[PDB]
């Protein structure tokens, strides 16, 4: 299974050549190559049967990482104030990482998580980055709060899901207030417009059964025009008027915006609207994705854009986009009518050897050597490690079996659209939409026999879901709750 | 010594409102006294929807301590418009925030909202500021996106002259001269030359662009930015790969630029993206076996980090 995934220790490590042409980019690249390759040199090869004497052991230090995250449930120092408007992200990074690490929270702590997040929910719709008496709603804390409630909540009267269900209409109204005619969304009142907002909104609308035609109009066109000549996606596209005469991408292809764009487009392909979603160039996106995996001298980690430095958080953003790009390529190959697509072994070696905090220290995972670990890089390194360990694919036979078991006579009350003609045409069409969206959201599987656990089975972490980035065992009962299934 | 706001005559009429977290919240942050005090009074100001100079001063205090506080930035902008404050003065304040390294999505977006609402007849002064601000970080993603927005927005209003576009390409060419590996400046060149709605497409412009690309590759043969721009260029304009092959073949071991007779030192061969060009040009010639052989070598010898991807491409040839 590793025929086409060579270990970094089995390849010749050599620097990016200079062509006798020095520049600032090359100065930083060469310094980073030295840092990463030196740490690999001090570390025993994870793929060895007995670890080498005198060299660092690379096993995943799960208990150190658990202790690192534990501060979230007591208190954070004063320099966390820069994240005071991102507290739902601190929750999500903590509770999803603990899920991945296989560490259970007790019920009292889960209840505190739920209660804290419900104080961020405003009655007019959406979650803010902090208490609703202090912060206005924002698309990004809304995703982080919703996913955190999927991880820590439950269907009882104190489980928070009941409160989310009652908030569906107001959240929908917040989403429609954010919507622009060209298909973008502002992230908050007076806020910026980019594909992070589109991604967060589409995930939440998919999970809570609040997708309508008026919500989705032009959303596919905004995202598709974000694709650049390199094949990845930029943060946003600009609509030039005579709806717009054309749309132009506004910056370079980037791993974070490429993840958000691929995931958004993938969520839209489940929606049964005519000639929707406008297509993307899936082959170019897959090419851009694989080209961002670094060389052996940089440990096989991913960079976020061409000619910048590798960084462990792109294990999720770029690595976690690979199964989505792969599935879109497969669909187009099928429409016109087996080896892994990135180096799954090397990415794990980067995570174990370079992205872990040095042993006997704070714990946590980091951007790269020389950088302090933090909650965001801990979550994203582990989410990307999960994608590398478990071969994920979107299964048409699974989607088909999901369609066969869906019960369209069960569900929560339909949202009332903002504009009179903004809803589905009739119940047949709305129920067909609910079925397709639910059935495809539950279509990701881990392929039997595809597991690759570098360094031995004690390094195994749980399987995350592509697109949503929560465990399947969280996703299934959560989305089943809001669609009233099983 | 800090003076609490409860002891300031200018604030005596205001009853502060505490943060409503519930009794035992998760992820609590240990706030300084100054920050808690300011937010306690901001909650009260926003509760009574007060639009005033003291509210404006309070928002500045808060965003200096936390530049990522999107709610306070939103309130600040509505204060500026409600009070009809000088937006040029506010823009001068944003220049200081950059200097003192106060930065976020929120500060950049505030600057965009200012430019949008000022709506200058000629945005040349803001363009020059953005150019200078790239000195400490020439790859700042927010800055490049903002530059794209500025030219796109003001060109939609008809306010970017031909002289202005011309000097923007001059500046872009200099950026790539100082660092040809700056992929952000390559992206900007693409906007200026290809994607912006007013760009010229003629046989001269296509010839010029191809010359610049090939010269750039010959200067730095291992520069991924130049190879990606070449591939995007040819694809975008449906141009064949084969006629250009003479300039590419020396890297896989006639009018357009050719490599240096001896190649630059520190240029090990082959260049993997040159092999990708060769394989794709074989496919363009319908020579799938030749293409497959090149992909096989990329997979097993020359670009082994991507062994599986190149094997996938090999298998597609059959
Ligand atoms: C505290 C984390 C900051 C991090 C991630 N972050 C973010 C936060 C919430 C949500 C979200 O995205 C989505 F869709 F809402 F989940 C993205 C940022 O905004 C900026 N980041 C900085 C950084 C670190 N290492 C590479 N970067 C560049 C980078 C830029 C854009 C993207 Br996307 C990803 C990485
Ligand atoms: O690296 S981790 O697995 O996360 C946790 C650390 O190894 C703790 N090691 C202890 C040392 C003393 C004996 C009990 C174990
Ligand atoms: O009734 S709702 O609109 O849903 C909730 C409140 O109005 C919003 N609270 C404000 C948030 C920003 C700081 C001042 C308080
Ligand atoms: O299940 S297997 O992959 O065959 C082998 C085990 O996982 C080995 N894990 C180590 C055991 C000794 C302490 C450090 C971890
Ligand atoms: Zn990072």
């Amino acid at each position: 299974a590793t025929e086409f995934t060579p270990s970094v220790y089995s390849l010749v490590s050599k620097p990016l050549p200079s062509n006798s042409r020095p520049s600032a980019t090359l100065d930083e690249q060469a310094e980073t190559e030295d840092l990463i390759s030196q740490l690999f040199d001090l570390t025993a090869d994870p793929n060895a049967l007995v670890s080498e004497h005198g060299k660092r052991y690379s096993g995943l230090r799960k208990q150190e990482h658990t202790q690192f995250l534990a501060s979230s449930f007591f208190q954070l120092p004063g320099k966390f104030v820069s994240l005071d408007a991102s507290r739902p992200w601190l929750v999500f990074w903590t509770v999803h990482s603990l899920d991945l690490l296989g560490v259970a929270l007790d019920q009292g702590t889960k209840d505190r998580v739920v209660s804290t997040l419900l104080h961020f929910l405003s009655p007019k719709g959406g979650f803010g980055g902090g208490p609703a008496n202090s912060q206005i709603p924002h698309l990004l804390p809304t995703y982080a709060s919703v996913c955190s409630l999927a991880i820590a909540g439950n269907d009882s009267s104190t489980g928070g899901w009941k409160d989310l269900a009652a908030a569906r209409q107001s959240i929908y109204e917040f989403f429609m207030r954010c919507k622009r005619p060209d298909g973008g969304f502002v992230v908050c009142e007076g806020g910026e417009v980019d594909v992070r907002g589109t991604y967060c909104l589409l995930v939440v609308a998919t999970l809570l059964d609040i997708i309508t035609p008026e919500l989705l109009h032009n959303v596919d066109k905004f995202v598709s025009a974000c694709q650049t000549y390199e094949g990845g996606f930029a943060c946003a596209s600009f609509p030039f008027p005579s709806e717009p005469s054309c749309r132009v991408s506004m910056a370079e292809a980037h791993g974070g915006y490429t993840s958000c764009s691929l995931n958004s487009h993938f969520l839209l392909t489940s929606v049964p609207l005519p000639s929707f979603p406008l297509s993307i160039d899936a082959n170019a996106a897959l090419r851009w994705t694989v080209l961002q995996q670094g060389e052996p001298i940089e440990g096989g980690g991913f960079r976020g854009r061409t000619n910048k430095l590798v960084d462990g958080c792109y294990s999720w953003w770029v690595g976690g986009g690979a199964p989505v790009a792969e599935e879109l390529v497969r669909r187009e190959k099928s429409r016109k009518v087996i080896p892994p697509i990135f180096n799954r072994v090397a990415l794990q070696e980067f995570t174990l050897v370079a992205a872990q905090q040095d042993p006997g220290s704070t714990g946590g995972l980091r951007d790269k050597p020389g950088k302090r670990p933090d909650q965001y890089h801990t979550c994203n390194n582990l989410s990307g490690l999960s994608i590398a360990q478990h071969k994920m694919s979107h299964s048409p036979s699974t989607v088909s079996s999901n369609r066969l078991k869906f019960d369209a006579s069960k569900g929560l009350p339909a949202v009332k659209p903002v504009a009179p003609g903004g809803g589905w045409k009739n119940e047949d069409e709305r129920q067909n939409a609910r079925r397709e969206i639910w059935a495809n959201a539950l279509g990701w599987i881990e392929e039997e026999g595809g597991e690759i656990i570098v360094g031995g089975k004690d390094n195994r972490i749980n399987t995350t879901t592509p697109v949503f980035n929560i465990l399947g065992l969280r996703l299934k009962p959560f989305i089943n709750y809001f669609y009233c299934q099983e | 010594t800090y003076i609490p706001m409860s002891q300031r005559r200018s604030w005596a009429d205001v009853k502060p409102i505490m943060q409503d977290d519930g009794p035992n919240p998760v992820v609590p942050i240990m706030y300084s006294e100054e920050y808690k005090d300011a937010m306690d009074y901001f909650r009260a100001i926003a509760a009574k929807e007060e639009k005033s100079e003291r509210a404006l001063e309070l928002t500045e205090i808060i965003v200096r301590m936390n530049p990522a506080h999107y709610t306070v930035w939103q309130y600040r902008f509505s204060l500026l418009t409600s009070l009809n404050k000088s937006l040029e003065d506010e823009l001068r304040l944003m220049n200081e925030f950059a200097v003192q390294n106060l930065k976020s999505y929120q500060v950049w977006h505030h600057r965009l909202l200012l430019l949008d609402r000022i709506s200058p007849q000629d945005p040349v002064s803001e363009i020059e500021y953005i150019h200078g601000s790239l000195l400490p970080d020439p790859k700042n993603y927010h800055t490049w996106a903002y530059l794209h927005w500025l030219y796109s927005h003001f060109s939609t209003l008809g306010r970017i002259s031909e002289a202005q576009w011309g000097s923007e390409l001059d500046w872009c060419n200099e950026m790539l001269r100082v660092d040809g590996r700056n992929n952000s400046a390559w992206g900007w060149r693409w906007y200026l030359r290809v994607s912006r709605p007013g760009a010229e497409t003629s046989s001269r412009s296509l010839q010029d662009e191809l010359i610049y690309i090939l010269k750039s590759i010959h200067l730095i043969p291992h520069n991924v930015s130049a190879w990606n721009y070449l591939r995007g260029f040819l694809k975008h304009f449906s141009l064949p790969l084969v006629p250009i092959l003479p300039a590419i073949l020396p890297y896989t071991a006639f009018g357009f630029p050719m490599p240096s007779d001896p190649l630059p030192e520190d240029t090990p061969l082959p260049v993997p993206l040159a092999l990708e060009y060769l394989a794709d040009s074989f496919i363009e010639q319908n020579r799938v076996d030749d293409a497959a052989k090149v992909f096989e070598k990329l997979s097993s010898e020359y670009d082994q980090m991507r062994a599986g991807y190149w094997e996938f491409r090999r298998r597609e040839c059959a």
